């Protein structure tokens, strides 16, 4: 997409029809926003231009996949019975959250899964990609682990995590590999190599990590050159093949041994290239946790933050520690949105990313701000600044929906409104009236449920207007003494 | 999005979309009024019926709720406002689809704006004419869709130029009406007497104020207004309610580098619209702080 | 004159005061803002401006002000006093100007004000190892974050056992 001289987003009205030319020739133009979302209107009072310029809010979601997401997320919530409010029943309310994220965080998945079909890659796609992103992240954060370190559920945790760090950005991309196995050294005698590899151990990409070493020296040139060389080397590429992904006291025995090795090739001779040795000492370092070295490795910030747990120390306890060592090595990237977000996630200050993931998705980001009320991260005015910045996006959802068109999110919309913890009985007993003459009925039914709304509240008023509708039917329904 | 013939011979006004955004209202200067219907089935727009409205040019239209009828009404150039209420019962094309409710001729000028009131005050619409007289009518009776009187007469100022207006939507705020008049604008209010009265202004402005709308404010009580003006700024004022009015300026963008013609709101004051030289539509949404940010912007 | 005056009495105590104030002062504002002037046109801005961060508009209070704490204050003394938009206040105050690396103290606010405290413990160490050590423990009482010396027990705790120890030398 494309940012534009104001700051945010620039869009084409049309792609054949563009009514104003070159600059300097200004023309009145004037824009109405309609009823529904999709249907605004954008036209020119001025001699030789007489067209009427529909055009729907950039970046609309009519998707059926979407209204589809909507009814999936608003489930989970109604179906958090009580527990959607954390009091300012302390390991049991916990569990049934986080199963709640797992649950969101799942539709998001299979609603990210229909769009990459139906459309291909569209805008709409990728910035679901990232939301996703941002949200496993969270969920490593505060889904996994309610107290302990990551002894608790190494199991789960390390999974999330791991997927987390791969399910960012492609890389290492397949189409970079390839380059770094096509000049008086051999492939791996070059740090590009190396500092591919780490990365490859940084991520936990473990599997393709041991393939890269089985490209070039591993039975080769080692074997044939330094004894003690192969064999540390052998003995690693065996240690990596079962990294403990299960057990926590397996993590210990596994440390423990990866450092007994590279003790013992530490303080050992070597017949290879001095320069290869380092190469070999740093490799086994990262893979034994220096903090030091896992550093210097690190290609980003987010690589070195999972090595140290991965490695290292895996305690959440240093956390605050791992984010500074590893954005003080490098930066954090503007250009993917996500970045900034996380490293938020990580360092406590939730609240700040809500505003971020709005901007993606108002939908997401309005249901993760309301489930991480819950886990505990976070005057008439019922859409105010008073009552919980999560309620607010709450609201500021459902009355996106109302202009939306889908009289099916319609009850997703109300019930919303009605749910939210925060705001007096009547508060609601007045947006919803002032929100409903606007209900785009058809059928009966459409009818019924409208009045249901005019008993569970009492709008004694809209009830009339509706009795006021069928006025209008029965009366062209008198034309029939035929 | 495909645009699509407007059909009009001279220069096009005002658009206006009916309660359920499923018509559209036209208007301009070669005295014809056209409304349009979105078809279901194709997501395309086709002309429902135009027709000589006016005998000069036409330049404001609005319709009237629904529990009220069909009903659109028309201010122009002929210094006299028109009513019409949709004919059922009819063709389509034809120009026998509307007919003339009435006719406002007391405006002793050209009009420039006219715009129905919220429908829980009932059946009322006030217009604004070049002799700088406010002028507010209403079918005191629902029944007869044809005789309106003449509720109040308040006279903003000279006349040595471009006007406006809007109702406050709110059906739970106690009646007001927001009008400009060149680079004033002015807030009314209706008395304890049943008469209206000056509540507060908008200062700000340093040129013509092209369009001003009030927005829907629900589930709040402050109330908002924006304002497109020719100095090319536009203006977002936060009144609350406790003389008992208070006016607040919340933001302002030059963003447009012109003159803001057209602003518009959303049917839920969720988001604002602005149009301009530019060529170009912003639209706003509003930030947990209360100020406005710009989400996207459309161009040409 | 009537702003002079408006400004000696600034709410200090009462909060419907504050109210009331903030309600005369857009009086204020809002009748200069609709009147006749002679005197400078650009003289005529620098008024309004005055009264329109008197009132607290957003917008102003930040093109004003000089630093990113400035506006902060600002905003909660003349627009909202809210903790609530403390994040919002913070967003539009550094976007406005970055925080300095002159002074050790910004960084440190910038992270209080946003919530993320432990992060200022570390800085206030190599300030003074004590103060810090108290901090830390407080802000732990507050609720605001065989080895006795690790990092498994809190970083508040860590801390006290680090000049506890510093002590004996």
């Amino acid at each position: 997409k494309r940012d534009p001289v104001s700051g945010a987003i620039l869009v084409p009205m049309t792609v054949n029809d563009q009514p104003i030319e070159k600059n300097g020739d200004k023309m009145p133009l004037k824009f109405k926003l309609g009823p529904l979302s999709y249907q605004n209107m954008a036209f020119i009072t001025a001699k030789d231009k007489y067209k009427l310029y529909p055009v729907r809010i950039p970046r609309l979601d009519t998707s059926k996949e979407f209204s589809a997401y909507v009814s999936g997320l608003f489930e989970i919530y109604r179906d958090l019975g009580d527990d959607r409010v954390f009091n300012v029943f302390a390991k049991e309310h916990n569990a049934t959250v986080n199963l709640a994220m797992e649950a969101i965080l799942n539709e998001l998945e299979v609603f990210i899964g229909r769009v990459k079909d139906q459309d291909g890659r569209v805008n709409r796609f990728y910035e679901l990609e990232e939301s996703l992103t941002v949200l496993n992240c969270l969920r490593t954060m505060y889904f996994i682990l309610d107290g302990q370190d990551v002894e608790e559920n190494r199991s789960e945790f390390i999974e999330s995590l791991l997927n987390w760090i791969n399910r960012s950005d492609g890389e290492p991309d397949e189409e970079y590999i390839e380059q770094v196995f096509s000049a008086g050294k051999k492939v791996f005698e070059t740090q590009y190599f190396w500092k591919l590899l780490n990365q490859l151990v940084l991520r936990g990409l473990l599997s393709q990590a041991i393939g890269c070493i089985e490209r070039s020296d591993l039975l080769p040139y080692l074997s044939d050159t330094c004894a003690v060389s192969f064999d540390a080397v052998s003995d690693s590429i065996e240690l990596l093949k079962q990294y403990p992904k299960d057990s926590s006291s397996t993590f210990r025995e596994w440390k423990n041994l990866v450092l007994k090795l590279s003790q013992a090739f530490g303080s050992s001779a070597t017949d290879i290239s001095g320069e290869l040795r380092d190469y070999i000492e740093d490799f086994l370092l990262v893979i034994g946790g220096n903090q030091r070295k896992i550093l210097q490795y690190s290609r980003t910030w987010y690589e070195s933050f999972c090595g140290f747990l991965l490695y290292y120390i895996p305690s959440l306890e240093l956390s605050a520690e791992y984010l500074q060592m590893s954005l003080e090595a490098n930066v954090v990237d503007i250009t993917n949105d996500w970045e900034q977000p996380c490293v938020d996630i990580i360092s406590g200050k939730i609240h700040s990313i809500l505003p971020v993931m709005e901007s993606l998705d108002s939908c997401t980001a309005a249901f993760t701000a309301m489930i991480c009320e819950a886990k505990g991260l976070i005057l008439e005015d019922l859409f105010s600044y008073r009552n919980g910045m999560a309620s607010y996006m709450l609201n500021s959802f459902a009355f996106e929906l109302c202009s939306l068109g889908d009289k099916e999110l319609w009850p997703v919309a109300i019930g919303l409104i009605a749910l939210s913890a925060t705001g007096t009985r009547s508060a609601k007993k007045m947006v919803i009236a002032e929100l409903l003459p606007h209900y785009p009925f058809v059928t009966n039914d459409d009818i019924e449920w409208m009045l249901s709304i005019c008993v569970e509240w009492r709008l004694p008023e809209i009830a009339k207007e509706i009795y006021t509708t069928l006025g209008n039917q029965m009366l062209s329904a008198h034309n029939i003494i035929e | 999005m495909q645009p699509f013939d407007s059909g009009h011979d001279d220069l096009v006004h005002d658009v206006v979309y009916d309660f359920y955004g499923r018509h559209v209202a036209t208007c301009s200067s070669d005295q014809h009024i056209k409304v349009f219907k979105l078809d279901k089935d194709t997501s395309n727009w086709e002309l429902s019926d135009s027709w000589r409205a006016h005998d000069s040019s036409i330049v404001a239209i609005d319709w009237a709720s629904p529990e009220y009828g069909r009903i659109i009404a028309s201010a122009s150039y002929d210094k006299t406002v028109k009513l019409w209420e949709e004919d059922p019962d009819q063709e389509e094309c034809s120009g026998r689809r509307w007919n003339k409710l009435c006719t406002l001729n007391d405006s002793k000028g050209s009009l420039y704006s006219v715009k129905f009131a919220p429908a829980h005050l009932g059946l009322k619409l006030a217009c604004l004419g070049n002799d700088g007289i406010l002028r507010l009518y209403d079918a005191l009776e629902p029944s007869d869709l044809r005789s309106w009187t003449l509720t109040s007469e308040m006279k903003v100022l000279s006349i040595p130029s471009d006007f406006c207006l809007s109702w406050c939507p709110s059906r739970f705020s106690p009646e007001k009406l927001a009008v400009s008049a060149l680079e004033q604008a002015i807030i009314y209010q209706r008395g304890k007497d049943g008469k209206l009265h000056v509540a507060a202004k908008l200062p700000g402005h340093k040129s013509l104020i092209r369009s001003i709308s009030w927005a829907p404010s629900i589930g709040r009580w402050y109330q908002l207004i924006a304002t497109g003006c020719k100095d090319g700024r536009i203006r977002i004022f936060k009144i609350t309610e406790k003389s008992n009015l208070q006016v607040e300026l919340l933001s302002e963008h030059d963003d447009h580098n012109g003159e803001v013609w057209s602003v518009s709101w959303n049917l839920t004051g969720t988001i604002l619209s602005s149009a301009g030289d530019d060529g170009k539509v912003r639209l706003w949404k509003a930030t947990y702080s209360n100020e406005f940010k710009c989400m996207s912007v459309i161009t040409a």
